[PDB]
């Protein structure tokens, strides 16, 4: 029925998100200007770098995350980073015109802008479909932050060491989510809600997979890799 | 395994 601890976990994650997601998008002004070949890469690279920083800050506040080894923490962030960014970006995504609207026209990204970052439809289409499907769930902010935390602490991540501990931490987050839906999400919106959210995590592994291929191809050419940031290169691989 | 910036942000 949602113990005090489970409510505690949610309150912690909500605050962690509030401290790492600025809906005013004021910081975007510090990024290299968006330009509409690969004219949007400098801007989106900066956007992503900033986002990596915010996802890291969010992750450190995940109850239990701090108990993992420095190595495990590193492994989880490198593997989930792109996934959590895609996930958190749903907050700026708008089905009005299938674009990521971050406060203004300059900061409103659509399919062509992503295309101008070096990506193809093989990633973009399923990415928009994902955003569309996630939006369709109309998740409570509570469910949104729990999903990002669950995504981060995944036991099957490649290179994971203490998988047992990682699984234990995630399980506590999963049980928190499952119970929240049952007790706080009214039907019909709660119908199969948990399974649907886990399915989104499966979609993200696929998206992660495709993004990594296009990123390696894109970052294989020095001139492109030259337009990224130091953090992006370190986290997404060099 | 040698992720300076990422490690610093996690400390
Ligand atoms: C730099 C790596 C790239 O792959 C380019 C080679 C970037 S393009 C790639 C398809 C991508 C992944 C996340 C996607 C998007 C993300 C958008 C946001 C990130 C999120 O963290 C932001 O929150 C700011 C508040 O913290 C805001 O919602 C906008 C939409 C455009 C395309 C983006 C950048």
């Amino acid at each position: 029925k949602l113990s005090e601890e489970q409510q505690h976990i949610i309150a912690i994650l909500l605050d962690a998100h509030h401290k790492t997601y600025d809906p005013t998008y004021a910081d975007f002004r510090d990024f290299r200007p968006p330009v509409r070949p690969l004219s949007m890469l400098p801007h989106l690279a900066d956007l992503v770098s900033y986002s990596i920083q915010k996802v890291i800050g969010f992750a450190k506040m995940i109850p239990g995350f701090r108990d993992l080894t420095s190595d495990d923490q590193i492994v989880l962030l490198k593997s989930s980073a792109i996934e959590v960014i895609m996930l958190r970006s749903n907050q700026s995504f708008t089905m009005d015109d299938m674009s990521w609207d971050c406060g203004s026209q300059d900061y409103k990204y659509d399919v062509t802008d992503v295309s101008k970052a070096g990506h193809t439809l093989e990633l973009i289409e399923p990415l928009i479909k994902f955003q569309v499907g996630l939006k369709k769930l109309n998740l409570h902010e509570e469910e949104h932050v729990l999903l990002m935390a669950i995504c981060i602490v995944s036991p099957d991540r490649p290179g994971v060491q203490d998988a047992k501990l990682v699984e234990a931490i995630q399980d506590r987050l999963s049980n928190t989510l499952q119970t929240y839906i049952r007790c706080r999400h009214p039907p019909p919106g709660s119908h199969q809600l948990y399974a649907k959210m886990i399915q989104k995590l499966a979609d993200l592994r696929s998206l992660n997979e495709e993004h990594s291929k296009q990123y390696r191809s894109l970052s294989f050419q020095p001139e492109n890799s030259m337009k990224l940031t130091p953090l992006v290169l370190e986290v997404f691989g060099n | 395994k040698n992720h300076p910036m990422l490690m610093n942000l996690l400390k």
